[PDB]
């Protein structure tokens, strides 16, 4: 009200409007869904068109070979966000030789947003982040908010009518967990999970977007044709 | 007063949807994808009958593959021409190669959110690039100020720009030729146009493989408004 | 440093201060700009409530660029300096760097861009400032007129007046000028850019300043006699 | 190296040769030392390689971005002191370049010589490199204003070939072109061993030369 | 730019079959002066990696310090710094390989000579060297200063190519060092009787020795050494 | 580069500057104006080191001429020579100074005189009927003193500005390739074509 | 943050004006008069001192009138420490163009200097303006004897007569009526102080309440001489004009 | 006084085929006349089709080779996962190499692929980013006993057909990569014969359309 001017100021029950109001426009975004096994770890995708002439904006975005994320909300933020972590990622690799932990990735990406939530002049990132990836302890799944707060997930959805995916992956916790060693029967998990989340429009070969990191398989992401034996 | 990165109760920017305001106010450009090339088509809108109308140029030449067509705060797209035009070039000087679309247009949308309290307020315009490369070949895109650009089959921009899109909407399909597709600039141009469309007042320009970007001369669209005139007319 | 952002939108998508700016350019003197078929005419305003004046040593309202090209303008005197030096820095700049002097749509172009950078930098206010840039690119003898404005836009005009009362000189311009058959002489274009100015200018004594550019960097300015004759010669045709 | 250039009639000869040393040791049997900078304009090498490449690439693309900001191309002269002034700003700092800036333009044909000093020359003939005083022998004797495009070309072609025989740093063959209003015109590449050859049966020259 | 000080010599070490073993004297000299007798030059780094370094010891205690910080800062927010995510003897190498050549580009090196020997997770052998100049190599034996000179073709008899290496023992392996250590305090002035040495094994992990000496020497032929050339008595 | 003359006459100022410029043992050019008009009645040439001399020349024309512009109206060549001074002043005790030495010509419309002055790379300004730089004057400065008068006319100028060229191309050892001669007088600045 | 306390003194009025600019216009408006009057062989500096007491040391006191150099004077109507930063500045810029062209500096240069400088804080930085308007009388050998004037704003005008700060309007109604352009210095100081005798808010006008200076080429030969008035010297002009 | 350069020896060898092209490099690193290592590897799959090698200082070399895979990396992180062909590779190694122009990688780089139209590509370069496209390239130690063979044996120089006694040339008839390889060994077993820096082991990478192969021959260890 008198207290949602900056990103600087407290309201008196101790909230930050700012940083709430960022928060909304994740979920003003459309709909992307995370979950992974052991092996595996994937990230499930609804592109969203401007009109019928044009592309389906795309979600999913790679950060090494081991590691990527799918965005809601803002997509310049998390052009800014993944330039980040593909040059954290990066300086890993170059200095230490060394493919950077997924959950170092994460404390990364929670300090870096947290500098513009206590800051004047600035603003708070208005994107939300799914980063999968595997690394030296197995398969891993974050979530990002633009509060700062990341955390580790066997599963999850962020976006538009993002609580019904949540909701079967929560059912289903105990079934995709053990899909080891199998890619195809976690998509069909994930494809299923983001499909809780749709009304009025379904799955269709330009609007659906998959990508999928595990134990000998690099973070690589599908579209068209490719994500048509899914549907 | 308030800042000017600020975020509204639902998640947007401020100064950024106050810029999108702008751009409706501007005039009207459309550019119409086929896979015999790009075609871009402005509206120039001549405050006066003094005024030059060859002077208004509002149709520009990025790169020999990569043409651009602008609408709302014309004079914010000088310093985006600019910086489009360097980035091709210094591309081209790094990788001896033409630069593909899609990354010219990345690079150009990265100015975009490089303002606060780096530039004061974000650019007041939106540009149609069009343009062709070996990988992905004719595409046409929307940069807005926002820093989002999509990809369009055809788009519409500036102030009869909804009611172009919907003519767009029927009008556009997969197997339109070139001379098709500067026919339907030039009808959906005057049908949003409030000054009776002519040579003067209107231009046309195309981006092809083979040629690369051309503007059109005045006379050579005075003839494809002729055309368009006695089609309308056969039925 | 000051930052502060002071060029901004509005929720109807317009920038106040640089539409504020505009106003500052209606209070300013009207500046005429009138191209013939071999000559360029810049007419400007002198407002009679300062007499007393030194016209030898006063700010002269038709500033040189270079020995080709002529500025002048209506608003804020104080900022047009700035515009002004700016303009005359960049000409030698060209010469220095490319051999050739400015063309009038290059020097145009960059007094534009100064404009527009002025609309969206931190801690600065646009300039309050619309201009009329005149001239013959070199060894050509096409004549070229343009216009700015505080935005930063800019265009070409076959004849174009700014300032106050420009919206009633401008009228006259537009039913008067032919565009098919241009001010053949000088004594024609000179003729119809005192004419425009004699709307609005209210006596026509030292209320108007003339200044011709012919090609070749040709570059003179009248004299109070030599307008007078002018004026007589037209309320005299004016009195049937 | 030896390279040269010269106005005339018919517009402009750029003659070069395409040996590179590294020290004693021939490096490189077939160097360009011609940059296409654009259809209307080239620039000829000698000094450091890697300089003479960086920085004429580089003036190219500033040459470029001049078309598109002008939408006209660019002039000789303009083109030249870019170029010079480039040299400017590594004043003292080592760099070993000397070009010929040679192309066509609204005053008609233009040629340039350009200098890591900054220095910037305009002139009917130029010649550059450790073969330019052998060179230039055969082209003062020679050259005519009123020279054919067979002949001017031969000549240049010829003068490179005497460089090139009494040079040690001079060789391998001969790259030829011709500018024109309508552009450059490539003439080919010319092994010198077998030029040689045929220029003294035909010619007569090098007498003392067995063969 | 600098002169190097205080200094420390020779760093050798060689692969095994089943890791690799490393070994240094306890000396810090000053020209031809053995000012100080009780330096360690050989630095462990968890358990799976011992960096041996040579050169300027004030530049040593420097690396030692970044060496230790590493270990720090690799454990914060980290629960498996003691398992999966912690430090290996590439990542330690590379790291010290980046600050080395970083320094020479700024023309202010590090003045030593770094031997990173260590066990990796699938138990592969690790054996790399880098140097104030930033220069990185691997080979079954490695060797610093001196060491490069006489123990190294002494390595290089027991472990000649890489094929070689499943073939020899922890027994004579360290036998190779030990004896190594000893021809090197026969023939280098600026060597030390006492050592310490370092065995970085897959199976029974790391083991560190100090306060050794070298033993078994030969002398006992000088007495019937007389004069340079002429001279009997 | 080499040889640079001046002389100061009763009405006109007169300056003689070398064609020739070399690299390495090559004379590339033998019509090389070493001269700048800085404004319609001051003429500086110059020499020294390759590539300074111009870039120097160039970059006082522009300020001259900015001058100019800004003001409409033509600074007197002693206010013009005291900008130059200052500016090699300046650069003596630069991070790398330019090697330049010149000499401005030019013709005061105010007081109705030609005035020479001569001035090197550390910004040493000295007022001169007649003046040179480098090695020139050891040959020239004593046929100068012997037929030097302030009445000479135009003409005897040129005149006495042969002998001097000719002493130089006799006991020069360089060969400078001629020179091209300039004359600065009330009526602006004219070049003088056969010499 | 600090946005919240900021006054903006850098922004346009919806009607196109500078609202400092208008304010400090406002602020000079109250200051103590200033007459500027050039004539064919010289020129005149009046000005009023304001509200005096008997207790303020006059002979060593100087609040109107300065010396920029040898051929240029101020006058000056404002705040009088605004107007000494201006001062300085233009003293130093003078002499920087003495040690460069060794000529002395034009008047009409030195005055756009300073205009520019004001120009410079009504368009950036975001601080308030100067709050000084003056009077510049000098002489230089292109145009002679020069007039100008400069506000807050940063524009300049030339003048053959001109007054600032307080009743300007009458003032300047009064200078229009008597004055002629074959006038010389002697009349021209009688203009200025019966100018400023007519117009004072005072009682009367005495020598205790007045600041006075000349620029005469009545210096033996081709030479100009600047002359500010002393006390007793303003006291005589007094009785020799007919005041008191 | 410190200086910042080196010397590890070492020798490389590029050849372009019709329809692939080799790089090739021995195995020995060195300092003076010590051996540090007799297997440490210099010719490296940079991805895309691409092989390279910087000879000379190897500090440099593993510098500029580390920055250049790099460049690819980010190549395709920019530009949607875009092959980087060899000619945009050498031109932006020129670029990597200009950067430190007053302070150079010491270092002959070259680099070998294939060309768009699918024919072999071999890419040359000095310590300061001159480059340009060759067929043939020998480069570092013995660069100079290995070229002149390669001229002769692989571009038929001052070779006549016989009879016609210096009239008629011999033909220039392509090579195999069978035959390829076996002038890479003799060239590199002569060279380890009379250069001290040269011996221990030979690593030959070649590149075809279906992808990146190696093969590894032993040399002489004296
Ligand atoms: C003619 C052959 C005279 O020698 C002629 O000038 C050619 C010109 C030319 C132009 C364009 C392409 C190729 C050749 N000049 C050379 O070939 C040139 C001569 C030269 C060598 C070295 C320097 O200083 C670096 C200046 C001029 N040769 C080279 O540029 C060769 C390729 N450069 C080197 O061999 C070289 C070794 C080296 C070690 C450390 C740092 C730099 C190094 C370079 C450039
Ligand atoms: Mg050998």
């Amino acid at each position: 009200n008198n207290y949602d001017g900056d990103t600087v100021t407290f309201s008196p029950t101790g909230r930050l409007f700012q940083v709430e109001y960022a928060l909304e426009a994740i979920k003003q975004g459309s709909v992307t869904v995370g979950l992974r096994s052991n092996t595996h770890a994937v990230l499930v995708a609804l592109k969203r068109n401007a009109d019928e002439l044009s592309s389906y904006q795309k979600k999913i975005i790679k950060c090494d070979e081991h590691m990527g994320l799918s965005l809601a909300g803002l997509a310049p933020d998390a052009r800014v966000l993944s330039n980040y972590l593909r040059q954290q990622c990066n300086y890993s690799s170059l200095v230490f030789n060394r493919k950077l932990a997924v959950e170092r990735a994460g404390h990364l990406l929670c300090d870096k947003a947290q500098k513009n939530t206590q800051s004047y002049g600035g603003r708070p990132y208005g994107v939300g982040l799914l980063i999968i990836g595997y690394d030296k302890s197995g398969a891993h799944l974050l979530e990002f908010q633009p509060s700062g707060n990341v955390t580790e997930l066997y599963g999850t959805a962020i976006g538009a009518r993002s609580q019904g995916a949540k909701t079967y992956l929560e059912r289903t916790l105990d079934t995709f967990i053990k899909i080891d060693g199998n890619p195809d029967e976690l998509i069909k998990a994930g494809v299923e999970a983001i499909s809780q989340s749709l009304r009025d429009e379904s799955l269709t070969v330009d609007n659906l977007s998959i990508a999928i990191v595990g134990k000998d398989t690099p973070f690589t992401i599908y579209d068209g044709e490719a994500v048509a034996k899914y549907i | 007063d308030r800042g000017v990165s600020t975020f509204s109760p639902e998640g947007r920017l401020f100064q950024v949807e106050y810029s999108l305001e702008a751009i409706k106010l501007g005039s009207t450009a459309i550019g119409i994808a086929t896979k015999e090339g790009v075609v871009l088509g402005v509206e120039k809108r001549a405050t006066s009958p003094l005024l030059e109308s060859d002077s208004i140029e509002k149709i520009v030449e990025i790169d020999r593959h990569i043409g651009c067509a602008m609408s709302g705060l014309t004079a914010d797209a000088r310093s985006m021409i600019e910086h489009a035009r360097t980035a091709a070039v210094t591309h081209n000087l790094y990788y001896d190669e033409d630069i593909n679309v899609e990354s010219l247009t990345q690079s150009v949308c990265d100015l975009a959110l490089r303002f606060g309290e780096l530039m004061s307020r974000p650019f007041g315009v939106a540009l149609l690039i069009a343009g062709h490369d070996a990988d992905d070949g004719y595409q046409l895109f929307h940069a807005e100020p926002s820093g989002t650009f999509y990809r369009y089959n055809a788009k519409a921009i500036g102030s009869g720009s909804e009611g172009a899109q919907a003519e767009l909407l029927n009008e556009w399909h997969s197997s339109l030729t070139l001379k098709e597709a500067e026919l339907l600039v030039l009808k959906i141009l005057k049908q949003v146009m409030e000054e009776k469309l002519d040579e003067n007042n209107a231009q046309l320009s195309c981006i092809t493989k083979q040629d690369g970007f051309k503007i059109y001369d005045n006379e050579k669209t005075a003839e494809l408004i002729k055309e368009l005139k006695e089609k309308e007319a056969a039925e | 440093g000051y930052d502060r952002a002071l060029s901004i939108f509005s929720p109807d998508g317009h920038i106040f201060q640089v539409e504020y700016a505009l106003e500052a350019v209606k209070r300013g003197t009207c500046a005429v700009g009138v191209k013939g078929k071999n000559c360029v005419v810049l007419g400007c305003e002198r407002r009679s409530t300062l007499k007393l004046q030194d016209t030898r040593i006063t700010p002269s309202k038709v500033s040189k660029i270079d020995s080709h090209v002529v500025l002048s303008f209506s608003g804020l005197n104080a900022d047009s300096r700035i515009l002004i030096e700016k303009a005359r820095v960049e000409a030698q700049s060209h010469r220095l760097t490319l051999e050739d002097p400015v063309t009038v749509e290059y020097l145009t172009r960059y007094v534009a861009g100064v404009q527009q950078r002025y609309t969206q930098s931190g801690g600065v206010r646009p300039f309050g400032v619309s201009t009329l840039i005149a001239g013959f690119d070199p060894r050509d003898d096409e004549p070229k007129l343009y216009q700015t404005e505080p935005s930063g836009i800019y265009s070409s005009w076959s004849a174009q007046t700014i300032g106050r009362n420009s919206k009633t000189v401008r009228e006259f311009l537009e039913k008067n000028y032919d565009r098919k058959e241009p001010p053949a002489t000088v004594e024609e274009c000179v003729k119809l850019t005192v004419r425009s100015l004699l709307e609005v200018v209210q006596t026509g004594a030292k209320n108007i300043e003339i200044t011709v550019v012919k090609p070749d960097s040709d570059i003179v300015a009248l004299s109070s006699e030599e307008i007078n004759q002018y004026v007589t010669q037209i309320e005299q045709e004016k009195q049937e | 190296t030896t390279t040269l250039a010269f106005k005339f009639q018919h517009g402009v000869i750029v003659a070069v040769d395409s040996r590179a040393t590294a020290g004693s040791y021939i490096s490189s049997l077939r160097m360009n030392k011609v940059i296409e900078i654009n259809p209307y304009l080239l620039g000829t090498m000698s000094g450091c390689a890697a300089d003479c490449q960086y920085w004429e690439r580089l003036l190219a693309k500033e040459c470029r971005l001049y078309y598109l900001r002008n939408g006209e191309r660019i002039s000789v002269s303009a083109a030249s002191k870019l170029l010079s002034n480039m040299m400017l700003q590594y004043r003292g700092m080592g760099l070993s370049m000397g070009s010929m800036i040679c192309g066509w333009d609204k005053k008609g044909p233009g040629l340039y010589y350009v200098d890591d000093n900054g220095t910037r020359l305009s002139g009917q003939m130029f010649s550059t490199g450790s073969g330019n005083t052998y060179a230039y022998g055969v082209l003062d004797s020679n050259y005519k204003w009123d020279l054919s495009v067979e002949d001017a070309l031969y000549l240049g072609k010829r003068s490179i070939l005497a460089a090139a025989h009494r040079d040690a740093y001079s060789g391998g063959s001969v790259n030829l072109y011709h500018v024109t209003e309508d552009g450059w015109i490539y003439h080919g590449n010319h092994d010198v061993g077998e030029l040689f050859w045929k220029v003294k049966e035909e010619e007569g020259s090098f007498n003392n030369v067995i063969g | 730019t600098q002169q190097p000080i205080v200094t420390g010599t020779s760093v050798i070490s060689m692969k095994y079959d089943n890791g690799v073993i490393i070994a240094a004297d306890n000396l810090g000299s000053y020209g031809s002066l053995l000012r100080f007798n009780g330096v360690e030059r050989l630095i462990p780094v968890g358990d799976n990696t011992v960096v041996g370094i040579s050169g300027d010891i004030s530049d040593m205690q420097h690396i030692e310090r970044l060496l230790k910080d590493l270990v720090t800062e690799n454990a914060y927010d980290n629960p498996l710094a003691d398992a999966e995510e912690a430090l290996e003897p590439s990542y330690i190498f590379e790291y010290l390989a980046t600050v080395m050549y970083q320094r020479r580009s700024k023309m202010n090196p590090l003045w030593n000579a770094i031997i990173v020997a260590g066990v990796q997770s699938n138990g592969d052998q690790f054996l790399r060297y880098v140097n104030l100049l930033g220069v990185t190599y691997s080979s079954p034996t490695l060797a610093t200063g001196f060491g490069a000179h006489m123990a190294n073709p002494l390595l290089r008899k027991v472990v000649d190519r890489e094929s070689d290496i499943p073939k020899t023992t922890v027994q004579v392996a360290e036998e190779a060092i030990v004896n190594a250590m000893r021809v090197l305090y026969y023939r280098d002035a600026r060597s030390s009787r006492n050592f310490s040495l370092a065995i970085i094994d897959k199976n029974t992990g790391l083991t560190f020795k100090k306060n050794l000496q070298v033993e078994n020497m030969k002398w006992d032929f000088a007495k019937d050494i007389k004069g340079y050339g002429t001279q009997k008595i | 580069m080499d040889i640079i003359l001046g002389i100061r006459v009763q009405d006109s100022v007169i300056l003689a500057s070398s064609k020739a410029v070399t690299r390495g043992i090559s004379v590339l050019k033998d019509s090389d104006d070493k001269t700048r008009q800085l404004s319609p009645h001051t003429l500086m040439s110059f020499a020294g080191e390759a590539g300074d001399t111009v870039q120097f020349a160039e970059y006082i024309q522009a300020n001259i001429q900015l001058y100019s512009i800004r003001e409409d109206y033509e600074l007197s060549p002693q206010a013009v020579s005291s900008f130059v001074r200052q500016e090699l002043a300046k650069s003596i005790r630069s991070r790398r100074p330019y090697q330049v030495n010149v000499l401005i010509g030019g013709y005061d419309k105010k007081k109705n005189k030609p005035e020479l002055y001569q001035i090197d790379y550390l910004g040493t300004k000295v007022e001169l009927p007649y003046g040179a730089h480098g090695y020139s004057g050891f040959y020239t400065f004593s046929l100068l003193d012997h037929h030097y008068r302030p009445d000479m006319t135009t003409e005897e100028g040129l005149d006495l500005l042969k002998l001097c060229v000719q002493e130089l191309e006799k006991r020069m050892p360089m060969d400078f390739k001629g020179v091209i001669v300039k004359i600065v007088d009330k009526d602006g600045i004219r070049q003088v074509d056969d010499f | 943050g600090s946005r919240r306390y900021d006054s903006r003194t850098t922004i346009f009025s919806p009607e196109g004006r500078l609202y400092q600019v208008e304010y400090a216009l406002e602020s000079i408006s109250h200051a103590g008069t200033a007459i500027g009057i050039m004539a064919s062989d010289g020129i005149v500096l009046a000005a009023e001192r304001k509200v005096t007491s008997t207790l303020l040391e006059q002979d060593t006191s100087t609040e109107k009138l300065y010396k920029l150099n040898d051929k240029i004077a101020v006058a000056v109507a404002g705040l009088t420490a605004d107007a000494e930063i201006l001062i300085n500045t233009a003293r130093i810029h003078a002499q920087n163009y003495l040690k460069t062209y060794n000529e002395d500096i034009p008047v009409e240069i030195l005055v756009r200097r300073l205009s520019d400088i004001k120009q410079g804080y009504t368009q950036h930085g975001g601080l308030r303006p100067f709050g000084v308007s003056f009077i510049y009388a000098g002489y230089d050998d292109r145009y002679g004897y020069q007039l100008y004037t400069s506000n807050p704003s940063g524009n300049y005008t030339g003048w053959k007569a001109i007054s600032v700060g307080a009743n300007t309007s009458a003032a300047q109604t009064l200078l229009q009526m008597d004055y002629k352009d074959d006038m010389k210095v002697d009349d021209a100081i009688e203009l200025a102080l019966k100018t400023l005798s007519k117009t004072t808010d005072s009682s009367a006008l005495t020598y205790d309440r007045l600041e006075f200076a000349t620029i005469r080429k009545g210096a033996n030969d081709g030479e100009v001489y600047q002359k500010i008035f002393k006390p007793q010297e303003i006291k005589d002009i007094l009785v020799k004009t007919g005041i008191t | 006084q410190f200086n910042p350069y080196g010397d590890n020896g070492g020798t490389i060898l590029g050849i372009a085929g019709e329809d692939f092209a080799v790089l090739a490099g021995d195995t020995r690193n060195i300092t003076d006349y010590s051996i540090n290592s007799r297997y440490e590897p210099k010719v490296f799959d940079c991805g895309d089709n691409i092989v390279m090698s910087a000879n000379g200082f190897a500090a440099d070399g593993d510098a500029l080779v580390k920055r250049f895979k790099n460049s690819v990396k980010w190549y395709h992180f920019d530009h949607n996962d875009k092959k980087l062909s060899i000619n945009s590779a050498a031109r932006n190694i020129q670029h990597l190499l200009y950067s430190r122009r007053f302070f150079p990688y010491y270092v002959y780089n070259i680099i070998a692929g294939l060309d768009e139209d699918g024919k072999g590509a071999v890419y040359s370069f000095d310590p300061v980013g001159s480059y340009q496209r060759e067929q043939c390239r020998a480069g570092g130690a013995a660069a100079s006993l290995i070229m002149p063979f390669l001229d002769n044996q692989v571009n038929f120089k001052n070779q006549y057909e016989p009879g016609t006694n210096g009239k008629v040339k011999k033909p220039l008839k392509y090579l195999s990569v069978e035959e390829v390889i076996k002038l890479v060994r003799d060239s590199f077993t002569s060279a380890t014969e009379r250069h001290i820096q040269v011996g221990d082991g030979l690593e030959i990478l070649i590149v075809t359309k279906d992808g990146v192969r190696k093969e590894f021959y032993e040399l002489k260890r004296d």
